[PDB]
């Protein structure tokens, strides 16, 4: 099933996923596609931060949902 | 105070402009901009100036014609642009709008667009292509380097302070040295 991960600038990268994928696993496919390391990936859905132990199903994430990526870089 | 000048042109929102200009007068801000609503806010303001991690060409034209960079020789232009990248790096850091583990992503891209723009104007200002690329690697998170913009800011002001001290003294906020 496809989902979309949007950056703060409007760019949209697409992943192939299963609802039982963990958030660790999703961040990993973004590192496969875009080289961004997982610990740099703050993912959001519906105003909610996607915690690492959880699945897409845990957040009612469905086919062609769009997630928001904000880079987590230290200050 | 060349910096409050440039923020005046750049930030249309008066509440946010006020925030940025007040922060020039202190070395530490307790107002942070790492929350999601804040990052979208910044994104709304600064996306018209960015093209990913670079300034977009319309912004560049505008900025090079500003009261700040218009009649200057290339080297000064570059030197001036270098300090502005340091200012946004500070703004993004843990002493300003950032935190120990997080920073306003948009301000890092604007700081990067200014540093990259300065290299295009006169790369001699950096003194080494390896330094220019470590600066980019730290702003962007590439090649596993430490991302801390509080650390990056120090590396930039130290270069400015020794390589071009007049420019740095005039174009970098007094409260921040």
């Amino acid at each position: 099933m496809q989902i979309f991960v949007k950056t703060l600038t409007g760019k949209t990268i697409t992943l192939e996923v299963e609802p039982s994928d963990t958030i660790e696993n999703v961040k990993a496919k973004i590192q496969d596609k875009e080289g961004i390391p997982p610990d740099q990936q703050r993912l959001i859905f519906a105003g909610k931060q996607l915690e690492d132990g959880r699945t897409l199903s845990d957040y009612n994430i469905q086919k062609e949902s769009t997630l928001h990526l904000v880079l987590r870089l230290r200050g | 105070n060349f910096v409050s000048g440039i923020l005046d042109i750049l930030i249309s929102d008066n509440e946010l402009k006020e925030r940025f200009i007040e922060a020039l007068n202190s070395n530490k801000s307790d107002y942070k901009m790492i929350a999601d609503d804040q990052q979208r806010k910044l994104a709304c303001v600064w996306n018209p100036f960015l093209d990913g991690w670079e300034l977009n060409a319309q912004h560049v034209d505008m900025i090079m014609g500003s009261h700040v960079l218009k009649d200057m020789p290339l080297r000064k232009q570059a030197e001036i642009l270098f300090c502005l990248g340091g200012v946004f790096c500070k703004y993004s850091s843990s002493d300003m709008f950032g935190t120990e583990y997080d920073s306003p992503e948009i301000l890092r891209r604007y700081a990067n667009g200014l540093i990259e723009q300065a290299y295009k104007t006169d790369p001699q200002v950096f003194g080494s292509v390896y330094y220019y690329n470590d600066i980019l690697d730290r702003l962007q998170g590439r090649n596993n380097v430490f991302t801390c913009t509080a650390v990056l800011t120090d590396m930039l002001t130290e270069h400015a302070k020794e390589s071009f001290p007049e420019i740095f003294s005039l174009y970098y906020p007094v409260a921040w040295r």
